[PDB]
């Protein structure tokens, strides 16, 4: 059910900011697959420090096996959105209702996405 | 974790510099931070993003590290993070047990010749810090107030000692160090976002020398007293070639040796009172001035006293002797003690003269001494003052060129922006004024020819009773005409080339004949620059003085002021002629002499032409195979003899006799003759170091050779004549389509060729021409020049960078596989006004054009920042960028003959070099164009007998030692495989040099065949006593102790 999952290391911050009361923009980089993703985070309701490693999965549906549009208990920052972009070393634009994600990584890693979909973000700090 | 700085990425814009050291100091220790600094884009209201803090300790630095690293730092709601810096905010070391705070500093040299040293001036309470990282050591002297830095490097410092000025031999309690150069002086001149910690709120401006007896610069040795110290020694052996023994000292009251006036280092003419010789006298301070003999240890009475009255001869060359010594000699009484016309001829023969040569130094100034060089037309008709010629050159204390930070240092006062001179700019105003005095004479300026404008020397000579500096100027010409200020230096050294004497021809016999002139779209286009007409009957009898054999059709000549390159014709009337546009100045004299005649030099392919030449179509691949066959026939030179002849009779001289070159063709196997094989090796090792540093392409089909014009008028706009010699690959196969064999020696050309200079940046050079081959041409019989037509929209020398017919060289080639579709018209060659003034010249002007040229001197930069934006941005040589640097460097190239600097911008700066060039220090990147796939590639393929012979070697390691020659093949070769700090930055120097030591060594193999001449005089005698040195120096038993040479016996 899930399409791409890898850990993710945090590299920088856009707002470096702690208590800025506005939404943060993380640079992150996959580990054993060379994958740049950008994502905007909300800190005060999910902390994200420089350093930390939290894994990351997309889905098509959070139900088992089918019924698509019980994952919930594993992970802690499931979001919504859809696949707009998909031109380009490949890269994905998918917005969760305005906060912009851009999964930059290798055209081999990232062949199961078509266009204008929807599909849910998984995502867990270990 | 070389430096101490750290750069914060972010901060808050509201913050000031107080409250982020508050903060620093609450999360890190106490006064833990020594300097803080927030650039600001405004004067003090508008910081900066980021801001760069120093520490004083490297823990503290690691500490604030691992606290960034952990994002344990906020400051008003902002995560700092910590990055390394470039440069420090202060240059002061992160040991405190480096920096030496009230030390006593005193200078000297080693005066005596036991353990014994003379203090001139001494200072108390110095600051000295010591900077293993610049590799420098500052030495901050308060003197009257204003505080000065003086500053040695470690390359400075020659041998370092340690002494004791209490008197005990098991306490250290001093210092020295030897320089072998002059140290840098500095002076200090005269807050809201910038802590600093203390009062470093100024800057430093090089200076001279600030003492007032001046004791610094004639001080080759520091001093430096300090306390007794436990692991002092271990500081103090971080320093280059330190000795690990014990010395002791005592003190000598040499405050009498005191000097007031500017050149320090000279000693005294009134403590002398005599009759003393000024030779001698001059070989003495030449002497003094390098490390050998201290001031003191020659300004004895008992020297003198001796050296009075002697043979002069014998004094010369136990002078020379003992200034050929290895090491510094202590006592010259007892070496000297121990040790015991042709002038004219050789100007006649082959103009060779001893020129005086002077190295002037902010510091001190050093004389080199009387250095054989090529004679120029000034000493001909003055050669009885050969001693009374001096050259004098302004260098810094490393003998490299001046900076342009050292000469007139811009600074903000007021509403725009003033440069103010510093004392340097003064001090050589100075020495150009006054003059030069040593001893019982004083050296005027005469004049500087338009090389040594670009090198910062000067001709300087002696006044005397007979003929004086103002004597010599006027008898060169009258110069009151010339209205410009650069014009009228030009002028007045262009009359300083080297030449070959000729006969005399009076003002009588002189043509007027009028010039073409054509004025299209509104721009002056001349076609007769410096074009002339010749004869015959000139020819023949120019020719026989300088033993030339083929008649060329065109060579350079210059007379009265007058210069450019004449033609042969055969409708000529008389035996000279002369056109309009070619006088320069009006002269007293006419003599004829002549530089260049013909060189029918293979063509080479320089980094520009194929930077040009990367946009018109050609690829990589033809470029790359070329680099490969050269480097597999430079490969196989070695072990096949065929080859080698091949590649002598194609690199360098079409026709050229010499002993290697007889010897190529028919010889023994490349394992034998050892004195053979090793030039060949040394030779490729030459060539493949010319190829690391620059490109230059062996391409046979090609030749540099000048141009001239006839007068017949039927070539058309893009229509000329190509013709040149035959080498060995056309002799071979002259079979070919765009190859016409005219002759046995001439060939042809019929195949499209470029004309191509040196200096070259815009695309639009590349001119197409047809040659083509009419009977009509061939009758008037040129050679070794081609012909450009007489009418057209534009002359030919103007689109090729805007020059014209002065004898200049011209890259011509009949290749076949160039791209000609792509045509661009030339850049326009229209330079500035010239600035004429209102009154005469008073000698005070030029003066300071010539002081000003090392400012503002950017000729040599634009040329790189080409190179490298062309490398860097693709489609090169396309964008404006390149346009507006090809018109910089044609307004600096138009520096040299109108007063109008070339204004390099700042943003222009590459501030990136890629790995074919020599700065190591600077940022390398890898470049991806074709210059960096050749340089991958050549990586890639880099990865009675007796007396005589005792004589020769003698003379042969004298020379070796005095130009600081190791081996016999790099004084030989002229080619040194080390280099000095000066002599690897430069190449016009260097290869001034090699010319130098290449006449020496020409002299000396002269001196040689009259020697083996005047032996023998009978010729089967001649020949047996050849062959019998042939094996006395093959024979490995007669070999003495000493280094014998094998060179002697090769004279043909």
């Amino acid at each position: 059910i899930i399409m791409f999952e890898d850990i993710f290391v945090v590299d920088k911050l856009d707002p470096d900011g702690k208590k800025f009361d506005k939404v943060t923009r993380v640079e992150a980089r996959s580990h054993n697959l060379e994958m740049f993703m950008h994502l905007d985070v909300n800190t005060e309701v999910y902390p994200l420090a420089v350093g930390d490693k939290f894994t990351l999965a997309m889905a098509p549906t959070l139900n088992l096996d089918g019924t698509p549009d019980t994952l919930a208990d594993k992970y802690e920052y499931i979001m919504h959105g859809k696949l707009y972009k998909i031109s380009e070393k490949a890269e994905l634009y998918v917005s969760f209702g305005g906060l912009l994600m851009l999964l930059q990584g290798d055209p081999a890693h990232i062949s199961h996405f078509e266009l204008d979909q929807r599909l849910f973000l998984l995502m867990r700090k270990l | 974790t070389n430096r101490s700085t750290v750069k914060i990425s972010n901060v808050p814009q509201t913050i000031v510099a107080d409250e982020l050291l508050r903060f620093l100091e609450l999360h890190l220790g106490e006064d833990t931070v020594f300097a803080l600094e927030i650039p600001t884009t405004r004067d003090n209201w508008k910081p900066r993003d980021f801001a760069r803090v120093q520490f004083t300790t490297l823990e503290v630095k690691s500490r604030a590290q691992l606290l960034s690293s952990q994002s344990k730092l906020l400051f008003k709601t902002h995560n700092l993070r910590l990055s390394e810096a470039y440069d420090d905010i202060i240059p002061r070391p992160v040991d405190p047990r480096k920096r030496l705070d009230d030390i006593v500093l005193t200078v000297g040299f080693p005066e005596s010749d036991e353990k014994r040293f003379c203090a001139l001036e001494k200072w108390d309470g110095v600051r000295c810090w010591i900077l293993t990282e610049k590799r420098r050591v500052e030495f901050w002297v308060w003197e009257s107030g204003d505080c000065y830095k003086i500053e040695v490097r470690f390359e400075d410092i020659i041998e370092t000692l340690s002494c004791c000025v209490n008197g005990d031999a098991s306490e250290i309690d001093a210092f020295l160090l030897k320089l072998k150069y002059g140290p840098k002086v500095f002076k200090r001149v005269t807050d809201r976002y910038r802590f600093c910690k203390e009062d470093f709120d100024f800057m430093w401006i090089r200076t001279t020398d600030f003492s007032g007896s001046k004791s610094i610069g004639t001080s080759t040795c520091f001093c430096l007293e300090v306390h007794n110290g436990s692991t002092m020694l271990d500081i103090f052996s971080g320093l280059p070639y330190y000795r690990e023994d014990t010395l002791s000292l005592t003190y000598v009251d040499g405050k009498t040796f005191a000097s007031a006036a500017q050149i320090v280092p000279l000693l005294n003419a009134a403590i002398l009172g005599l009759e003393f010789p000024y030779e001698i006298l001059f070989q003495l301070n030449a002497l003094v001035h390098a490390q050998k003999i201290s001031l003191f240890a020659a300004s004895d009475m008992e020297l003198i006293k001796i050296l009075r009255g002697m043979s002069l001869e014998t004094a010369l060359v136990i002078l020379k002797k003992l200034h050929q010594q290895s090491s510094i000699c202590y006592d010259p009484v007892f070496f000297v003690k121990t040790q015991m016309a042709s002038a004219y001829k050789r100007l006649t023969e082959q103009n060779i003269m001893s020129c005086q040569r002077a190295y002037v130094t902010p510091s001190k100034i050093y004389l080199l001494g009387p250095e054989l060089e090529t004679a120029n037309y000034v000493v001909k008709n003055f050669a009885e003052h050969v001693s009374d010629f001096m050259r004098v050159t302004f260098v810094e204390e490393d003998w490299s060129k001046l900076p342009a930070n050292a000469l007139s240092v811009n600074s903000k006062e007021g509403y725009f922006v003033k440069p103010s001179r510093t004392n340097i700019y003064n001090r050589v105003l100075s020495i150009l004024g006054e003059g030069i005095t040593v001893g019982p004479k004083r050296f005027e300026f005469l004049a500087f020819s338009a090389s040594q404008l670009r090198g910062n020397s000067v001709w300087m000579f002696a006044s005397n009773e007979k003929v004086k500096a103002e004597d010599i100027r006027e008898w060169m010409g009258c110069f009151r005409k010339i209205r410009s200020i650069s014009k009228c230096a030009a002028r007045m050294g262009q009359l300083f080339s080297a030449s070959r004497q000729t006969l005399i021809v009076r003002a009588q016999d002189v043509e007027q004949i009028p010039d073409i002139e054509v004025t299209t779209d509104g721009a002056d286009y001349c076609f007769s620059d410096g074009i002339g007409k010749i004869s015959l009957a000139f020819a023949k009898q120019v020719a026989q003085k300088c033993g030339l054999s083929h008649v060329p059709s065109a060579f350079q000549i210059r007379y009265g002021g007058y210069k450019g390159v004449i033609a042969v014709d055969r409708s000529s009337f008389r035996k000279l002629s002369l056109r309009d546009s070619m006088l320069k100045f009006d002269s007293n004299n006419r003599m004829l002499n002549v530089t260049r005649w013909t060189e029918s030099m293979p063509c080479f392919l320089n980094r520009e032409i194929i930077c040009l030449l990367s946009t018109l179509g050609i690829e990589d691949a033809m470029f790359e195979a070329m680099q490969a066959v050269h480097l597999s026939m430079l490969g196989n030179m070695l072990e096949d003899r065929d080859a080698a002849l091949n590649v002598l009779q194609k690199l360098s001289g079409e026709n050229s006799k010499n002993l290697l070159v007889k010897m190529l063709l028919q010889g023994y196997a490349p394992s034998s003759e050892p004195y053979l094989s090793m030039m060949l090796r040394v030779h490729h090792e030459s060539q493949l170091s010319e190829l690391k540093s620059r490109c230059r392409i062996l391409v046979p089909k090609g030749r540099i050779l000048i141009g001239c014009m006839d007068e017949m008028g039927i070539l058309e706009y893009g229509q000329v004549y190509v013709r040149v010699t035959l080498t060995k690959a056309e002799l071979k196969s002259r079979d070919q389509s765009y190859f016409r064999k005219i002759d046995e020696e001439t060939s042809v050309v019929i195949g499209k060729v470029v004309v191509t200079k040196n200096p070259c940046l815009h695309p639009g050079d590349i001119r197409v021409l047809d040659a083509i081959y009419e009977v009509h041409f061939e009758e008037k019989g040129y050679l070794d020049c081609i012909i450009f037509p007489q009418k057209g929209e534009r002359p030919h020398p103007n689109e090729c960078s805007g020059g014209d017919l002065d004898g200049d060289q011209f890259f011509v080639s009949w290749d076949e596989k160039i791209i000609p579709s792509e045509m661009d018209p030339p850049m326009d060659y229209a330079g500035s006004r010239p600035r004429l003034m209102d009154h005469d010249v008073t000698l005070e002007e030029i003066h300071k054009f010539f002081v000003d040229y090392m400012i503002s001197d950017t000729l040599g930069v634009i040329s790189t920042a080409h190179l490298v934006h062309a490398d860097r941005d693709p489609e090169k040589a396309r964008s404006q960028k390149c346009l507006e640097l090809a018109n910089l460097h044609s307004r600096a190239v138009d520096f040299a003959k109108t007063g109008a600097p070339a204004e390099m911008p700042y943003a222009l700066k590459p501030r990136e070099f890629p790995d074919f060039l020599e700065r190591f220090e600077k940022p390398t990147y890898i470049s991806e164009s074709v210059f960096g796939k050749l340089y991958r590639a050549v990586k890639s393929s880099l990865a009675t007998a007796k007396a005589h012979r005792d004589m020769y070697g003698e003379k042969l390691t004298s020379l070796m030692i005095y130009y600081g020659a190791a081996n016999e093949e790099e004084i030989l070769t002229g080619i040194l495989k080390t280099k000095e700090m000066y002599l690897a930055r430069d190449n016009r120097r260097y290869g001034d040099m090699k010319d130098r030591i290449t006449l020496s060594v020409k002299d000396l193999h002269k001196e040689a065949m009259g020697w083996f001449e005047k032996s023998c005089e009978d010729e089967q005698q001649k020949k047996k006593l050849a062959s019998a040195w042939y094996y006395v120096t093959y024979n490995p038993n007669h070999r003495d102790e000493k280094l014998t040479f094998l060179s002697f016996p090769w004279i043909v």
